[PDB]
RNA sequence: CGGUGAAAUGCGCAGAUACCGGGAGGAACGCCGAUGGCGAAGGCAGCCACCUGGUCCACCCGUGACGCUGAGGCGCGAAAGCGUGGGGAGCAAACCGGAUUAGAUACCCGGGUAGUCCACGCCCUAAACGAUGCGCGCUAGGUCUCUGGGUCUCCUGGGGGCCGAAGCUAACGCGUUAAGCGCGCCGCCUGGGGAGUACGGCCGCAAGGCUGAAACUCAAAGGAAUUGACGGGGGCCCGCACAAGCGGUGGA
């Protein structure tokens, strides 16, 4: 899984501010994991075909809330997708 | 109400499979899993007893099945 | 020849015949007997008379070779099954148990069409 | 022995069935088991550990409208079925044999190949059903149940059922799990047969699938409910109706 002690790192290392527990760029970030985490187990096992669902729901989430951010602020977009890789 | 399983005894514990002196008391002439209706169990108690039970067996403390002597 | 104290009875009936087997106490079969046996053709065979019939000889058969007392096996639901134990019973065999050890599957083989 | 209404085919003196012990193999998990739970659906129950999705409750801490729906696209998709390889206990299309019957060429019985099982790739249909799209707000209650929390007599969330206010309905029924009152967005319908056919296009190794007509022809096709009649449907009751008798007709 991720335990709350790596989770939390993550948290504190997006956090926009000291205890931010759930801003913008922390939500996509612990979604962004979860994906990554949860892809991983998918190349091993490509017949769980059920996590997969739950795979495009984060994936379509993450999308949803960086789409938001865009619009928002399209600086803290940048900064946020390359501290993070994504979009390809 | 002939007689209920969960008043006859204390109090233990049901995820124990071990246990066999508590467990034993679950079954019937026959190695069966009682009826809930015979335990007076919780409707959750009674799935992890169920869990319990099946584990002990797979131990060789309690029995798959036996055979019903005409007593 | 041999000579066999105590014993075992064992009473598999079907819906269409009773058979029964007498053996040692270590299991090894002595003298057995059926419906058929007793000489039925058919449907006649699996019927609590000839399961008594069948109960009848078998014991007769052993108590020929000294048999004296038996515990009793009953295999299957079906007819004169009650019949065949009672038969023994009072046979002139004391009957110092009986038990129903009919196999029941943990859920196995698919059974053929009619079930 | 088995087997059926009865019975034969079959198996058995190369010793079967029944009984005890040993071994191999496959496939499915009794009791718990519920009228229960989980899942978007198809679907999912021996046990264990690993990897993993959805989800509920409390706290009311963070973001600050970030929301809903969704042509096409993409993925999932029972069973049967296709290709390659492995596997094969039990079962079992076709096929073989026994019976039944006016005839069976089916229903019953004995066999038995595909298949059913695993992997991989296809197929993509269903009474895929709640025959009820998704999301949100609003509109009495009672009772049973699975599952959270509380100052746990009772209170308060989320599921699953039954009964019901208002209302809705052609009725049957629905009724806070709406088929009620409303808003948003998608899909679909426009008489029956012809027909899920033809043609064209797309997909498919194939079997075939999706999309889908008209000419023609009928004057209905339909839904629910009512009375009756009938049932090799159920329940209770009656008549010399059967039964229990006595005596006859049928023969001369
Ligand atoms: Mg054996
Ligand atoms: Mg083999
Ligand atoms: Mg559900
Ligand atoms: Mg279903
Ligand atoms: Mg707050
Ligand atoms: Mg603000
Ligand atoms: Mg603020
Ligand atoms: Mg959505
Ligand atoms: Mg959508
Ligand atoms: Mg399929
Ligand atoms: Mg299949
Ligand atoms: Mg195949
Ligand atoms: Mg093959
Ligand atoms: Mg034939
Ligand atoms: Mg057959
Ligand atoms: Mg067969
Ligand atoms: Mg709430
Ligand atoms: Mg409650
Ligand atoms: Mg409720
Ligand atoms: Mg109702
Ligand atoms: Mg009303
Ligand atoms: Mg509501
Ligand atoms: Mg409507
Ligand atoms: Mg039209
Ligand atoms: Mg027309
Ligand atoms: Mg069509
Ligand atoms: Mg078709
Ligand atoms: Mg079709
Ligand atoms: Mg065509
Ligand atoms: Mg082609
Ligand atoms: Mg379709
Ligand atoms: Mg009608
Ligand atoms: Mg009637
Ligand atoms: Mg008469
Ligand atoms: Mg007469
Ligand atoms: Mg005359």
């Amino acid at each position: 899984p991720i335990t709350k002690e790596e989770k939390q790192k993550v948290i504190q290392e997006f956090a926009r501010f000291p205890g931010d527990t759930g801003s913008t760029e922390v939500q996509v970030a612990l979604l962004t994991l979860r994906i990554n985490r949860l892809s991983e187990h998918l190349k091993v096992h490509k017949k769980d075909h059920h996590s997969h669902r739950g795979l495009l729901m984060m994936v379509g989430q993450r999308r949803r809330l960086l789409r938001y951010l865009q619009r928002e602020d399209p600086e803290r977009y940048r900064a946020l997708i390359e501290k993070l890789g994504i979009r390809g | 109400r002939k007689a209920k399983v969960k008043a006859t005894l204390g109090e233990f514990d049901l995820r124990d499979y071990r246990n066999v002196e508590v467990l034993k008391r679950f079954l019937s002439e026959t190695g069966k899993i009682l009826p809930r209706r015979r335990t007076g169990l919780s409707a959750k108690e009674q799935r992890i007893l169920a869990k319990t039970i099946k584990r002990a067996r797979i131990l060789g403390l309690l029995p798959f099945t036996e055979k019903l002597v005409r007593k | 020849k041999r000579q066999v104290a105590s014993g075992r009875a064992y009473i598999h009936a079907s819906y269409n015949n009773t058979i029964v087997t007498i053996t040692d106490p270590d299991g090894n079969p002595i003298t057995w007997s059926s419906g058929g046996v007793i000489g039925y053709k058919g449907s006649r065979k699996g019927t609590p008379y000839a399961a008594q019939l069948a109960a009848l000889d078998a014991a007769k058969k052993a108590m020929a070779y000294g048999m004296q007392s038996v515990d009793v096996i009953v295999r299957g639901t079906g007819a004169g099954r009650e019949q065949a134990i009672r038969a023994l019973q009072a046979s002139g065999l004391q009957v110092k148990s009986i038990v129903d050890d009919t196999p029941v599957p943990h859920n196995g083989c698919r059974p053929k069409k009619k079930f």
